[PDB]
C-alpha cells in the first residue's frame, strides 16, 4: 500500500 | 552536572563570543538566563525552546545523547519536565518518553500528573495495548483541566484514526482543537501547531484536496526543526503528487530519504513510498522489500508482479495476503490488486466499497480508473464518486 503518517 | 552544560562550559572556555550567539539562538535577548543556567544546578529556561535550539545549533550530531541526559535529570514536577515529555513524544524518543511518563504519573504536581496520564493513554493506544473505546473512557474519567491536554486528548485520537485507516471522523475532530487556548507553554503550543499542520495535510490528502494538502505540509516545514514532522511533511507532499507528477513525487521522497538516513524507521517509510510510486506508474521497482510479511510490503510485491505480467508469482503473494488480517483501507487495496490480477469488475466494486468505508477519496482513484478502462458507464462512475458511506 501507500505509507501514511503524521 | 548534566553533559549538556559540561560541554557548553568547556566550549565557552575556548570561545567567549558563544555567549551572545547562544543567547540569540535561544531567543533570550540577553545572556542572564544563560549564565544562570550554567552556574546553579536545577535552573531551567522559561521555554524549552531555549535549550533545544542551542543543542541543535551547537551540537546537532549529539542531540539525542545530550537531551536524553538533560531530560531524565529534570524535576518531574516542573514546566521543563512537561515540555520534555512533548519534545520526547514529538521526536518518537520513546525511551525518554516512557521514563518521564511513569515518573510524572507518580509525582505530586497535578499538571505533570495529568500530562503523564494522557500521554500514557496515547502510548498504550499507539501500541494496541488498549482499544479506542477504553482510551476514550479513560480520558473521560481524567476530567482533563489543562488546555494542552484537552488539545492532546484529541490529537491522540487523530493519530489512531490515521493509522487504522478510519478517516471519516478526523475532519470534525480536528476542528474542535483551539491552540490559542494554550498560553502557559509556548513550546507545547508551537509543537502542537506543527502537529495540526501535518494532520491537516493528511486530512486534505484523504479528501483529494491536493493543493491544500501541499500548502499545509509546507506550513508544517516552515514551522518546525523536528525531524519527525519534516519526514511526514515530505511524505505527504510526495503522496499528493502520486497520480500526476512522478519526478516531483520522487524528488520529495528522496529528500525525505536524505534527511532520515540514520533513522531505520523513517528510512523504511521512504523506501515504501518510492515502492508504491513506482508501482502506480508501472515502472521497474528497485524498492520492493522481499523479506517482509507486512501487508504494506506484500501488497507492493503483488502489484509489481501484476504490472509485469508475472501472474503466477502475484498469485503466490496474494495467497500469502489472504492468510493475514486486513483493516478497511488495506482491504480496499487488496481488492484492487485482486481485480487487476483477475480482470474482475466485482473486485473493483468491493475495492470502492472499502475506500468509501475508510473515507479515502484519494486511493479510490485506482479502482475507478480500472473500471473506466473496462468500459464502465461514465454516469455510473460519477454516481460512485458522489455517493458516500453511512
Amino acid at each position: 500500500g501507500m505509507p501514511r503518517g503524521a | 552536572m548534566e553533559l549538556i552544560r559540561i560541554a557548553m562550559k568547556k566550549d565557552l572556555e575556548n570561545d567567549n563570543s558563544l555567549m551572545n550567539k547562544w543567547a540569540t539562538v535561544a531567543g533570550l535577548k540577553n545572556p542572564n538566563p544563560l549564565y544562570d543556567f550554567l552556574n546553579h544546578d536545577g535552573k531551567t529556561f522559561n521555554e524549552f525552546s531555549s535549550i533545544v535550539n542551542i543543542v541543535k545549533s551547537q551540537y546537532p550530531d549529539r542531540e539525542y545523547e545530550l537531551m536524553k541526559d538533560y531530560c531524565l535529570n529534570l524535576d518531574v514536577k516542573t514546566k521543563a519536565a512537561r515540555s520534555a515529555l512533548e519534545y520526547a513524544d514529538a521526536n518518537m524518543f520513546f525511551e525518554i518518553e516512557d521514563v518521564l511518563i511513569d515518573s510524572m504519573i507518580s509525582c505530586s504536581n497535578m499538571k505533570s500528573k495529568e500530562y503523564g496520564k494522557v500521554y500514557k493513554i496515547h502510548r498504550e493506544l499507539s501500541n494496541s495495548v488498549i482499544t479506542e473505546f477504553e482510551a476514550v473512557k479513560r480520558l473521560g474519567k481524567l476530567n482533563i483541566k489543562t488546555p494542552e491536554m484537552n488539545s492532546f486528548s484529541r490529537l491522540l485520537l487523530l493519530y489512531h484514526y490515521l493509522s487504522t485507516g478510519n478517516f471519516s471522523p478526523m475532519a470534525q475532530l480536528i476542528k474542535q482543537i483551539d491552540l490559542s487556548e494554550i498560553s502557559e507553554n509556548m513550546y507545547i503550543r508551537n509543537t502542537y501547531q506543527t502537529r495540526v499542520h501535518v494532520l491537516m495535510s493528511n486530512i486534505k490528502l484523504n479528501e483529494n484536496s491536493l493543493e491544500e494538502c501541499r500548502e499545509y505540509s509546507k506550513k508544517a516545514l516552515e514551522s518546525t526543526n523536528i525531524l519527525r514532522f519534516q519526514v511526514f511533511s515530505y511524505l505527504t507532499i510526495g503522496n499528493s503528487l502520486l497520480f500526476s507528477n512522478y519526478e516531483l513525487a520522487q524528488e520529495n521522497f528522496l529528500k525525505g530519504l536524505s534527511i532520515s538516513v540514520q533513522n531505520e524507521n523513517y528510512n523504511m517509510i521512504f523506501q515504501q513510498a518510492l515502492c508504491f510510486l513506482n508501482n502506480v506508474w508501472r515502472k521497474e521497482n528497485k524498492w520492493i522489500n522481499f523479506e517482509s510479511d507486512s501487508i504494506m510490503d506484500l501488497q507492493e510485491q503483488a502489484h509489481c508482479f501484476i504490472n509485469f505480467n508475472e501472474n503466477s508469482k502475484a498469485k503466490e503473494v496474494l495467497d500469502k495476503l489472504d492468510l493475514l488480517v486486513h483493516n478497511d483501507n488495506e482491504l480496499a487495496m487488496h481488492y484492487y490488486l485482486k481485480g487487476r490480477l483477475e480482470q474482475n469488475k466485482a473486485c473493483f466494486y468491493s475495492s470502492i466499497e472499502y475506500f468509501k468505508k475508510s473515507n479515502d477519496k484519494f486511493l479510490i482513484r485506482l479502482p475507478l480508473l480500472e473500471l473506466q478502462k473496462m468500459g464502465e458507464n461514465q454516469k455510473l462512475l460519477e454516481l460512485l464518486l458522489l455517493l458516500e458511506y453511512a
